[PDB]
């Protein structure tokens, strides 16, 4: 998972 | 009143572009994401043609962030999903710095405005670090207690910086004395995914709690909050300039707002499941670059 904030 | 779209300017059809940035003339700018590939474009090549990046630099991670020198026209400093927070020359291609002390992730790099050689990043490490380009060692360290996803130097001041935090706040710290934040800004509801700077005391920020909020560093106060878009999930961008606040959306739409109005001015459908995930101002003019999850850029402007 990219660009996901935690 | 007086903007009520934006127009379409130029378009360059396609991967993820997490960083979208100008140079400090506004001449050239950079892009970055999930394919490992720094590419920088000639803004006014892209305006005026029917389009090739000048410089490409493939990187061993993914990049989260970019940020120009303001001094050294040159040189640009990245994040990586691996933590290496890496300046380069993009004339010579090469590396001038890798700074390996994150442990995680790093989300966020800015170099400071008033203290050039200096930069700031932030982890997924809970740490803060802060560089100088003359030294291969982190000058300040800051021990946090939750996920870092932005940190930005006030435009002013290379003494204070803004924390965006996965713990919902943002931390505003005098660099002078780390021990404690000179003030922590509640309001956020989800994790404080940008935080941006509109002047020396306008701070704004964004969260997954689908809000943008302003906020004022001279007196720590709370001043508005901003709604309309879709942000629940994704780092879609923020970017300002002295008047107004821009931001992606996970409906494939980029929004502005006025900084005195919380509801959008306009918005723009990129033309599923798409979101916009970089946005960047052209200083303080209408003019903007945007990107979304498929790699598309376009150049948009404020328009009556």
């Amino acid at each position: 998972r990219y660009a996901v904030v935690p | 009143t007086r903007y009520s779209r934006l127009r379409v300017i130029a378009e360059i059809r396609h991967n993820i572009v997490s960083s979208i940035e100008f140079d400090r003339d506004d001449e050239l700018f950079a892009t970055a994401g999930v394919s490992r590939c720094i590419k920088v474009f000639d803004f006014s090549s892209v305006v005026n043609e029917p389009q090739c990046p000048i410089v490409e630099m493939s990187t061993r991670s993914k990049l989260s962030c970019l940020s120009w020198n303001k001094h050294e026209k040159n040189h640009i400093a990245s994040s990586d999903y691996e933590g290496i927070v890496t300046v380069w020359d993009v004339t010579t291609r090469q590396s001038l710095m890798e700074y390996e002390e994150h442990e995680k992730r790093a989300w966020s790099v800015d170099f400071s405005r008033t203290e050039p050689s200096m930069l700031v990043s932030g982890s997924d490490d809970c740490k803060v670090k802060v560089w100088c380009t003359r030294q291969e060692a982190s000058v300040i360290n800051i021990d946090m207690k939750a996920n870092i996803c932005c940190v930005k130097y006030n435009p002013g001041s290379s003494n204070y910086i803004a924390v965006g935090s996965a713990d919902h706040h943002i931390h505003y710290y005098d660099l002078r004395n780390i021990s404690q934040p000179l003030h922590v800004f509640s309001g956020h509801k989800k994790a404080v995914s940008y935080v941006k700077f509109l002047s020396n005391n306008e701070l704004a920020s964004a969260s997954t709690d689908s809000t943008l909020r302003l906020w004022d560093v001279k007196d720590n106060l709370p001043v508005r909050t901003f709604r309309g878009h879709t942000n629940e999930k994704n780092f879609v961008g923020l970017t300002v300039n002295s008047e107004y606040l821009a931001c992606g959306s996970e409906t494939n739409e980029v929004y502005v707002y006025h900084k005195e109005i919380t509801r959008p001015v306009t918005s723009h459908r990129f033309g599923g499941s798409y979101f916009i995930s970089a946005v960047c101002w052209k200083s303080d003019s209408p003019t903007m670059l945007t990107a979304n999850s498929q790699g598309t850029i376009k150049v948009l402007v404020l328009a009556a």
